[PDB]
This record gives C-alpha cells, structure tokens and sequence, in this order.
C-alpha cells in the first residue's frame, strides 16, 4: 500500500482539515463511527488515507496539532469528531498569539517532539509511506510557525519522502492580526526550501469568489472553507481513486514541478458553490477562468509551466479531450512551448455533492502576483520596523526577516525569468 | 590456414569475454557512483536542516539572554 | 529445440503481455488452466508439466497490474514465481527504475529468469516488452538488458518498445525516459520493434470506429501484430520462414535495428460486410501509412529490407502477383547497397481473434517488417521534445536527486544525435 | 489566431510572403524552433517533415512538398523521365539524357547513342551539368575530374533566336501547387535572354516579359504565345507534377504541403518547348514579386487558414 500521513496544525489547519476528512469520508462511504456503508469499489485505495482497525473500522491516518485546545475542542465535538484516533490529538495550553516566532522557536519547539512521536508511530505502521500532507495557514502562529517547524523536522527524519502542503495565504480582506505578512513571508521562506509541492489556497481569492460571482455580502470562514474542501477533494481525487494520472504524490510532483523551488500550484474548481445550491465545454472554460482560481492571480499575466485537469462524473471522454485541446491552441501563448504536452487530463467516474465537476491544478508563473502582494505588505511594515518587538522578543533577529524577504523576492524573479523564456 | 582458423575463434572469444568484462565493470561503477551521488544529495540536505536546528537553539538561547538582562 | 523467454516489464509490458499470451492460448488451443486437449513448435513459447505454461516473466515495481494477472482469468496459466512485484514504483523516473528501485529487485528477476533458462535445452534468446515512457519500462528494462548481456553473453535479445503518445501519455518526462533508455539499451538489443501508441490509437479510431480507444483496445491490436511477428517461432511449415532468418536481413548495422511493422487487415467486428479480402488487397495495405505501427512516411525513406509475413489462406502465386503489381506503382526505393527484393514467409494457420473483440475474423492477413530510414522520424520527434525541456533543465532535478548526473543526459542525447545521423548516412547513395 | 515560423532568411520570395502575413493583423511570427506554429516557411535542405502535424489540435502547413526534389535535382529528374510509367513512353519533350556517375551509371548507353549519331551523320553536341562538346571523350573526362554526379543531356543546337540580336533565351514559369494538389501556373513568366548573338562553333558564352515576347511573336512568326508555346508548357507542368503526385501527396499525412516551383524551358526553331530543369526553391523577377507573393498568400495559405485571375489552374480534358 501507498500511505499518506496527514497533519493539520493550528486553527485554520484544523478547521479546513476537519472539513477535508468529512468530505472524503462521505465520498468513500465511511460514517462518523468509522464503518463502511457504500457501494462501487471507494475501498480500493482507502488505505492511502485510512488505517484498518479492529472490527473492520477505518481510522483516518491524521495527526491533529495545535498550541491551544479551543479549535481542538470544537473538533472531537463536531461531526466526524469521534472518527479520529484519540492518541493522535497533540495540543498545548499556551497558544501562539498569531506569532510565527512563538510557533516556530519557543512555544512550538516545546510541543514538537511529542508530535513527532505520533508521526513516527503512524509511519512505522506503513507498508510503503509516500509522504505527508500538511493543512495550515501561513498568517497565524501555530499552523504557520509550528507547521513549518514540523515540516523541517519531518524532512530530517524522512528526507526521501514527499512533503505536500495545503497552505492558506493571508489577506487583508479576511484578516485577524496586522502581522500576517510577517508570518506569511517567514513561512513561504520555509516552504520554498522544505516542501516538494504546495497548494496555494489564497483567502483573497476565496473572498473575491464568495463576494463577486457568488454574491455573498459578508462571507464567513465557513463560506471560505466550503471552497477549500471542494478543491481539496478535487486535487486529491487521483490519490484516492483508481487511476493512471498522478496516482501518487511522487508522480504528481514529477509531472508538476519542473524546477525544485517553483512548486507552488494554483488550484481551480468548477462549477462555483454548493452550500445550498441547484456541460463539458462549460466545465472546461470555467476551470481555466481567472474567476475560478483559488489563488488571486491572473493566469493571463503569466504562463503555465504544467497543468493537471481532473473531471468527475459520467461524461464523454471524447468531448473532454476535444475541449482540453481547444483551451490550449486557442490560448497556446499562455503555455510554455519548451515543455511539450504540459497539460495532462484525468477523469473519475465518481462525482463529488454534484453530478459533474472539474478541478484545475496549475503551476503558473502568474503565482508571483501572490508572492508580490505579500512582499509588498511585508515591506510596508518592515520598512518602519512595525511590531518587530513581538518577534525579536522571542529570540529572532532582524537579519532573519531580511533573508525571508530576499528569498521571496528571489522566488518572484525566478517565476518571472521562466515567464520571459 | 589452420593457424588463422585458431586465431579467428580465439579473437571471437577474447572480444566477447572482454565485452562481458567491461560491461560488468562499467555497470558496477555506475551503480556505485550513483549510490554515492544520491547519498551525497541526502547528506547535504540533512546538513542544511541540521544548520537550521543549530540556529533555532541559538534563537532560544538569544531569548534566554534578553529575559535575564531585562 | 530453440526456446524463447518473454520478459514483460512495467505496466505497458505487463498489460501487452497479458494480451499476447491470451492470443497465443487461443491460437494454440490452450485453455486458461494450461490444458491443451489437441495434444512441437509451440514448445518454443510453452513448457509442459499436461499443463502448458508460458516461458514468460512478468516484472513491475508495484503490485497493482500484476495482481490483476494473479487473480484474473489466466491466473492458473502462470507459475507464481514468474510474476514478480515490488512495493514502490519508479514514479515515471528512469533514474528510480534503473538505480534506486531497480538495484533492489534486479537479482531476484535474474534468478527467476535463470529458472526458465535452466528448463531450456537450446535457448534462442529473449523478447523484452516495455514502454519507453514509464520509469520501470525505461529504467528497469535497460538495467535488465545490461545484466542479461553479462549473464547470457551471446543470446539474442529482441524488444517490443511502446513509443510515447500524448493521447495516452501519463508523464511530461516521457521524452527524457525514452532517450535515456534507448541510449543505455542500444548496445544490448539485437532487434527492436517500436509500437507508436499514436499510430495504434489512430488505427483503432479509423479502422475500428472507436471514439476514445482504451489500453484494452490498443493492446489487443498490438497483440495481433506481435503474434504475426512471433508466429514463425510458434509454428513450422515448408513455407514458414524463421524470425532469426528475417532478422539477418532486417538488421544491416548493429545500431540500425528498428524495423517498421505494418499490419493488414484491421476490420471492425460489426462492419465486416463479408468481403474475403484478396492477397492483393492486404499486401497493398502494407504500403498505406494509415496501417503502420509507427507514424512516419516510408515513401520518403529508403528501404534496407522488406519482409512479408502472411498468415491465413495464402498461396505463393498470389503473393508474387501482388508484389509484381506493387512494384512499378509504389514509392518503394531501396538503398543502392541492398538487393531490391522482398523476403516472404507464409503460415497456413489462419489469424485468430479474441471472442467478443473489436477485430473481425479474417481468412488471410499479412504483417510487413521493413527496415526503412523513415522510422528515424520517430527519433527526431522524441529528440526534439527532449531538446525543448533539456535546454531549460526542466525536471532534471528529479533525476539528479536519484544519483544521476547531467552528463548522462547529454551522453544519451549525443548517442541519439549519432543515431539520427546514422539513418541519414545509410540513405545517401554510394 | 494563426502563427508562423521563418526557417529560411535567404528566401527572397518567402521574406515578402512573411511581410504580407504580418500586414494582415491575422498572423504573428514565432521564433525559429517554436513547434506550436500553424504555418512553417521551412529551410531548403533537411526540413524536419517528421515533426510536422504531431502537436495535438494544431493545423500545420509547410511551404514545401516532401519529395519534389525527385523532379528538381538534375539526376533524379532524368531518372523520373526514363523510369516513371506516366513518362517513360510518352515523354517527347525532354532532351535525351544519361546520368553519369564519376566515382545506376548510364555511361554505356550514352556511348551507344553517341556512336549511333556519328555513324548516321546526325547532330552530336551534348551538354554535361551537375561543358558543351561534340567529342564525348573530353565530356566524360570533365565528369571524372569532379566529385559530383553529372548528366549528359542532348544540346539543343537549333534554338529559337530572338530578333534583333539573333540571341538565345530560356523561359521560367512559376507554378504553385497548393494542398489537395491544384496546379496553378502564374500568368507572368520571364525570359532569361542572352545579350550576345548565337554561334554554332564558339563554345564560350536581360529579362524579357510575356507582353514583349507576345508582341515579338506576331510580328516575327505571325503566331501567338498560346497554341505554340503556352499549351506545351501547361502540358509539361501537368505531366511532371502528376507523375510524382502519388509519392508526394499529403492526403494521408498529419500535415499539409504547398510549394512554389520554377519550371525552366527552352524553345527550338520549330517552336517546340523542351523542359530543361525544375526548381524547388525558385527566385522571382523584381516586378513580379508583389503579385506572385500575394498569390501564394491567397491560394496556398488563406485556403487552409482563412481570414485574382493571375493564376491559371491547370486541368486535363
Ligand atoms: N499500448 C499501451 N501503452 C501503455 C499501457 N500502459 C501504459 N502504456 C504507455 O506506457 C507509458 C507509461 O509507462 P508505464 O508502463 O505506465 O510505466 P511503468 O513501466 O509501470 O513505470 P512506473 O509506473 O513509473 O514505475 C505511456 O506512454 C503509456 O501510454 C498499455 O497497457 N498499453
Ligand atoms: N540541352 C540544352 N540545350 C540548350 N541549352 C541548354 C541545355 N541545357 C542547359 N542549357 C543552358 O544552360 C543553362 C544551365 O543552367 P543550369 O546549370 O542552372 O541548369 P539547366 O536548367 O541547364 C539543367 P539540365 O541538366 O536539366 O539541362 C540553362 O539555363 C540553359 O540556358
Ligand atoms: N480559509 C480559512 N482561513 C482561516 C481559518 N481559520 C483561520 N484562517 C486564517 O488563518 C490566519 C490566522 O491563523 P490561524 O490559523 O487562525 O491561527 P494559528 O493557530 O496561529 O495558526 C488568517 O489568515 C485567517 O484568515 C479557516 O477556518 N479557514
Ligand atoms: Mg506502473
């Protein structure tokens, strides 16, 4: 078997992580008690995310981490709270106060070893571990600081495995603390070096989707998390169901990442919204549209290095192939010519939910617009050394901020270099 | 002519055996040099990660110094 | 007494192997349990116990695909030791298949192969089936070929290589794996039959009216062509000519060992019409680009060899008349250093089709094996795709990360450049 | 949208064609080795025809027909005339030629024909091209003292001479064969004339257009350009391109082809047109560049990629 160890850290990481498990548990016919009550053959690759326990129960191979019990107490009480392994809940009492330094260096360093003990236990019970997937935000303190700390420690212990993350980028439109650009820049510096593939889930894009198009005056985190779970379900489809394209984390990485640092994907989904709601050519045009991207970037402002499209539900494969060829050729300028056949397509018979949907995973050079936005916000504060005392007070030095800013600016210039190639 | 008949068959043996010999040595050299390269890539990766831990210990210590001189 | 061991590597090699052995069983009246009520020439491919067991080995670095063989209709056909699986696949990476994961399973494979060789009174050689694009198909195969040249020095090694096609491609790095495997295997392969998935795909869409062909559709058509090529080894007759005799004519230079295969007729099982199809009709189809296993233009390529392998109701008189008509009417140009003649072989055993298949049952069929410089177009397409990516070093880090060096990339590419030049030189007049 | 590549900067004809495509607003020019093109204005030698039409969804067209050099190279044209079933017995318009190899090889057949002509007192002047002589011993030695394959063609000793001046000339006709194989003869031709009087002993030795040539023919011979020369030219072009049609047709190929040819003719004193050579990459006359290049854009390019009376479509009867 090819197992994935899932880790969720912090408020955001645990909230989106809990939704991801509710969504895929439904898709795989697993109820909150861990028992199977589905049809088809769900179950063929259930071991990728689920352990088999006594009494034919399927237990999510998930590790729940946080420096505050609050969000953890919410999970364990909500739906699918009793599905998780109680031993895998690892929490502290003194939170992180939305401070990266606290999560990465002080508060988090005190809790990290006990998390690694659970990671190790879950790994030792793997026939063949493919790697890990971490759900977290980059704007807070636990998911951002302690999450990147966990990634670093796991990589040291498992350097030959794939490290995948679903990283929620911060936005002023959906913010809680002014120091989010500091936390995000510091985390991106870590992700650039220690992850093989990152799904950039932008809160700015999720907000604009809920507000413009969806027409939600005041979107809540629940409204944003609906988009995330629909995306997370989609981008993980090839890993959970029998398929040929990107069947595992390594094959996905080999197809999606041409350059080690340029591993930040721009997800897409179609059609937009469920949360109480109601053709192949229509699915294709939407999933490629800027308005359906989960990262606030205009793909027409850059070029696609690689793309992975996934269609779900019963539909004409001939029509899918025609439509995918039509989006390319009509927009051939937005796909790098030096990477032949860089758009791959997969189709899954089992739909999410909906009768038929589409999910887009793209490695576009336009992703630099996300890193530019953060870099601009980081510089506006760092220039005036605003709130630095909260980070320097934890042991950090200003030089560390200058290095993270510089590494992210280098990342942007690298994405621009390949856009001009 | 018998002399040449023996030189032909011995030449064929010497060439096939020498080909089998070279291929064996080049394959073992490739698998060995590959092992060295892959292990070096992992060693440098871990060295970078270790330098990061040494820096975290130095940050925790740098806080310990500021708290006492407060 | 000349046995032939088949080795099926990776998903493509295994799935194609399943189709070939299913066909061979139908052709020889062998049931899925190995029993053969009719019961020799077929002993080149099958050992006896009254169970007839394929002289084949199935290898894959991942168990799903071979596990289907282990639990499928033909589970009883093979001996468990012939089906070898690992735990972790090569992730479409030549370096993982050849080095990282290949090293871990190679010795076990060579042992299982040795067990088959030990049951041979006069082993003729091996037939290796694999894809160019997969990590196992490309990487592990070249490692296997390297080791086989050591352990079996003289023995012949033929290939059936699945050439990558975007319509069914599963990896962006298939061009890399293709050049790397071709380079490494070149000295160790005596003859290789490339099967362009795009060509088989287009034949299925045109001749069989299949909107979106699947691997099952492709593999059943591939198995027919493979069957025609190996028919001379599994049957015998006065007009049957052995494949190694064709191979002497097919390979003028060690490096130029890639014959183009063309097959006829490919008729839909429902749109059969009941037409018989003369010897003259199918022979003419061999020169229609629409029926080739590799996409290229033989009209603009010089021939170094041409072999015709007939399978059903065929008598020499008809063959000679059909060849006479084809001459002085077709763009058949030979190199000035080769006799402009056709080597013909006839097997009176008519072609077999899988019951409930897409192919119609015919009274006669022909497979042409020709060594034409036109096949170099397939190398040009692959080498160009390699050049586009390699210029930017895209994806190279995945290979370097597994211990490979940029040097192997340029060394393999330089060898491909030399191969393209060799095909150019062999076409120039003396 | 439509994109095109230019892989031959030396081609004067397709440099003007490139400018015309860029003027429309419908065409964008990509870099030399960009494989995601619609039209390819390829190179003269070693054009990558195998890589064409394989990128999925793209409609690709090339300015050359793969093959065609079998009609353009001197030795291959001689081979085609003598061996094609469509030409071997019917060809009365190609001067008696023999392919001579210096280092297959019709040397013995040339000497038999040369000896037949000197015995009967017939004209025995021959021209060797990769030397004009009536000796054959010095003609053969000329070939052997060069590392190239030459062709010994019968020299036209009685050509049609232009008056005044009493001078030799040859006709160049431009033929455009589009995809689907429609042969178009460009209305305007050129006469590459000599500016020295013709001599039948001195072996040691300027663009007239069809209006001036038509005016010379009546009054000079009281006959028009057509019915005496233009019908012969059209017949030769039709026969030549259709003999190679099955070997070069792109109907069963993933890409489409088109080509501009340069047919070279020589008229004898009995007003008989003789084909001398065919050019795969011809050069146009300065004043005919604008009209010819526009015709290539409309007939061959705009027919495949859509956004008068100057090209006669050659058909049989
Ligand atoms: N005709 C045909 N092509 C196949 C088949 N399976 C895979 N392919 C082709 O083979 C290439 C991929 O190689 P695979 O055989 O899937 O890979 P593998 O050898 O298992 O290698 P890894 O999975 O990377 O360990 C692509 O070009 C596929 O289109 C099959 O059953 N038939
Ligand atoms: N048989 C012949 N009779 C008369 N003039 C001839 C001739 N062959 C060639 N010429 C002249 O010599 C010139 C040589 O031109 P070039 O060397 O480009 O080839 P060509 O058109 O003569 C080729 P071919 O070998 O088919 O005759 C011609 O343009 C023509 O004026
Ligand atoms: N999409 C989404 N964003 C969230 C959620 N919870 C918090 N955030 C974002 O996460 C950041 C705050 O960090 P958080 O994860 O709450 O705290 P931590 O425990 O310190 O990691 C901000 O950018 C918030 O917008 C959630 O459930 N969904
Ligand atoms: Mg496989």
């Amino acid at each position: 078997m090819r197992e994935i160890v899932h880790i969720q850290a912090g408020q955001c990481g645990n909230q989106i992580g809990a939704k991801f498990w509710e969504v895929i548990s439904d898709e795989h016919g697993i109820d909150p008690t861990g028992s199977y009550h589905g049809d088809s053959d769900q179950l063929e690759r259930i071991n990728v995310y689920y352990n088999e326990a006594t009494g034919n129960k399927y237990v999510p191979r998930a590790i729940l981490v946080d420096l505050e019990p609050g969000t953890m107490d919410s999970v364990r009480s909500g739906p699918f709270g009793q599905i998780f392994r109680p031993d895998n809940f690892v929490f502290g009492q003194s939170g992180a106060g939305n401070n990266w330094a606290k999560g990465h260096y002080t508060e988090g360093a005190e809790l990290v070893d006990s998390v690694l003990d659970v990671v190790r236990k879950e790994s030792e019970s793997c026939d063949c571990l493919q790697g890990f997937q971490l759900t977290h935000s980059l704007g807070g303190g636990t998911g951002s600081g302690m999450g990147t700390l966990l990634i670093s420690k796991i990589r040291e212990e498992y350097p030959d495995r794939i490290m995948n993350t679903f990283s929620v980028m911060p936005s002023p439109k959906v913010s809680d603390t002014v120091v989010e650009p500091y936390n995000a820049t510091l985390s991106v510096h870590q992700l650039v070096e220690n992850t093989d593939e990152t799904y950039c889930i932008d809160n700015e894009a999720l907000y604009d989707i809920c507000f413009r198009t969806l027409k939600l005056t005041t979107p809540t985190y629940g409204d944003l998390n609906h988009l995330v779970s629909a995306t997370m379900s989609g981008v993980t489809t090839c890993l959970r169901f029998p398929g040929q394209l990107n069947a595992d984390l390594r094959k996905l990485a080999v197809n999606m990442v041409p350059f080690p640092r340029l591993h930040f994907f721009m997800p897409g989904f179609a059609p937009l919204t469920s949360r109480g709601s109601q053709t192949v050519p229509e699915l294709t045009q939407q999933m490629f549209d800027s308005k359906n991207m989960m990262a606030a970037c205009d793909p027409r402002h850059g070029r696609y290095l690689t793309v992975a499209a996934i269609f779900r539900g019963r539909m004409s494969m001939k029509e899918v192939d025609e439509q995918m060829l039509n989006v390319q050729n009509k927009n051939s300028s937005y796909f790098v010519e030096w990477i032949p056949n860089n758009v791959k397509t997969a189709v899954c018979d089992i739909p999410p939910g909906l009768k038929m949907s589409a999910t887009f995973i793209g490695n576009s050079t336009a992703i630099q617009e996300l890193f530019k936005r953060i870099s601009e916000q980081f510089t506006a504060m760092f220039r005036r050394k605003a709130f630095l005392h909260w980070y320097t007070g934890e042991g950090m030095d200003e030089m560390e901020f200058t290095e993270a800013e510089s590494n992210m600016n280098d990342l942007v210039s690298e994405y621009q270099q390949y856009q001009d190639a | 002519k018998r002399e040449h008949e023996r030189e032909v068959i011995q030449k064929a043996i010497e060439e096939n055996n020498n080909f089998i010999k070279m291929a064996k040595e080049k394959l073992a050299q490739k698998m060995e040099s590959n092992k060295e390269n892959r292990e070096a890539h992992l060693a440098a990766m871990l060295e970078r990660l270790q330098e990061k831990d040494k820096h975290a210990e130095e940050v925790r210590k740098n806080k310990e110094l500021k708290e006492e001189a407060s | 007494m000349r046995e032939c061991i088949s080795i099926h590597v990776g998903q493509a090699g295994v799935q194609i192997g399943n189709a070939c052995w299913e066909l061979y069983c139908l052709e020889h009246g062998i049931q899925p349990d190995g029993q053969m009520p009719s019961d020799d020439s077929f002993n080149t491919f099958f050992s006896e116990t009254g169970k007839h067991v394929p002289r084949a080995v199935f290898v894959d670095l991942e168990p799903t695909v071979i596990d289907e063989v282990r639990t499928g209709t033909y589970r009883q056909l093979f001996h468990p030791e012939q089906l070898i699986t690992g735990k972790e696949d090569a992730a479409n990476n030549y370096a993982r298949g050849h080095y990282t994961i290949g090293k871990e399973i190679i010795d076990l494979v060579l042992d299982r192969i040795r067990k088959l060789a030990d049951q041979c009174t006069g082993l003729q050689g091996f037939l290796v089936f694999h894809s160019f694009g997969g990590g196992t198909g490309s990487g592990f195969t070249s490692l296997l070929m390297e080791r086989l040249s050591v352990d079996y020095g003289k023995k012949s090694k033929l290939e059936f290589s699945i050439y990558p096609a975007p319509q069914v491609s599963t990896a962006v790095v298939e061009p890399y794996n293709s050049i790397l495997t071709t380079h490494t295997t070149l000295e160790h392969s005596d003859c290789a039959f490339m099967v362009d998935n795009e060509a088989i795909y287009d034949i299925c869409r045109r001749n069989l009216d299949i909107e979106r062909p699947t691997y099952t559709n492709l593999n059943r058509l591939i198995s027919q062509i493979v069957s025609s090529i190996t028919a001379s080894l599994r049957f015998d007759g006065a007009l049957n000519v052995d494949l190694t005799e064709f191979q002497t004519n097919l390979v003028p230079y060690p490096r130029i060992h890639f014959p183009l295969a063309t097959y006829a007729p490919v008729i839909s099982a429902e749109k059969a019409y009941h037409e018989q199809l003369s010897v003259a009709e199918i022979t003419n189809a061999c020169f229609e680009p629409a029926n080739q296993m590799v996409k290229c233009d033989p009209r603009h390529g010089k021939y170094m060899a041409c072999c015709l392998l007939y399978r059903g109701d065929v008598v020499p008189k008809d063959v000679n008349a059909a060849i006479a008509t084809i001459k002085t009417k077709r763009s058949i140009q030979f190199v000035d250093w080769c006799p402009t003649g056709f080597k013909v072989g006839i097997n009176y055993q008519p072609p077999t089709v899988v019951p409930g298949g897409d192919l119609a049952k015919v009274q006669r069929a022909v497979c042409m094996l020709s060594n034409t410089t036109a096949i170099a177009e397939a190398w040009a397409r692959l080498d160009h795709k390699f050049d586009l990516m390699y210029a930017k070093r895209a994806f190279v880090h995945w290979y370097v990360g597994e211990g490979m060096e940029e040097g192997e990339f340029s060394e393999a590419r330089e060898d491909m450049a030399a191969l393209e030049k060799d095909y150019e030189e062999v076409g120039v007049d003396s | 949208g439509y994109t095109f590549v230019v892989r031959d900067e030396n081609s004067s004809v397709y440099a003007e064609v490139s400018r015309l495509l860029l003027a429309t607003g419908h065409w964008k020019r990509l870099r030399r080795d960009n494989p995601r093109f619609n039209l390819m204005l390829g190179e003269r030698n070693r054009l990558p025809f195998g890589r064409l039409g394989h990128e999925p969804g793209l409609v690709q067209l090339v300015n050359y027909y793969r093959g065609a050099d079998k009609l353009c190279r001197k030795a291959s044209l001689v081979k085609l005339i003598k061996t094609s079933p469509e030409l071997a017995e019917s060809c009365t318009w190609f001067p008696e030629s023999y392919v001579i190899y210096p280092t297959t090889d019709e040397r013995e057949f040339f000497l038999a024909s040369y000896n037949r002509k000197k015995e009967d007192g017939e004209g025995n002047v021959w021209i060797a091209k990769s030397l004009i002589s009536s000796e054959a011993s010095e003609l053969l030695d000329f070939i052997d003292n060069q590392g190239q394959v030459h062709v010994i063609q019968k020299y036209l000793e009685h050509p049609l001479l232009l008056e005044p001046g009493h001078r030799k000339f040859d006709i160049r006709s431009w033929v455009l064969v589009d995809h689907q194989y429609n042969i178009y003869l460009y209305r305007e031709g050129v006469l590459r004339t000599a500016s020295e009087p013709y001599h039948v002993d001195n072996f040691q030795d300027n663009e007239m257009f069809f209006k001036e040539f038509n005016q010379y023919l009546t009054s000079a011979l009281n006959i028009t350009l057509e019915s005496s020369i233009l019908l012969q030219i059209k017949h030769i072009i039709r026969n030549c391109l259709l003999s190679v049609e099955p070997a070069i047709s792109t109907k069963h190929l993933p890409y489409q082809s088109f080509q501009l040819f340069g047919f070279d003719f020589m008229v004898d004193e009995e007003l008989k047109v003789w084909l001398i050579e065919v050019n795969g990459a011809p050069a146009c006359a300065q004043k005919l560049y604008a009209e010819l290049c526009q015709g290539i854009v409309d007939i061959a390019i705009s027919s495949v990629f859509p956004p008068p009376a100057a090209f006669i479509k050659l058909e049989n009867l």
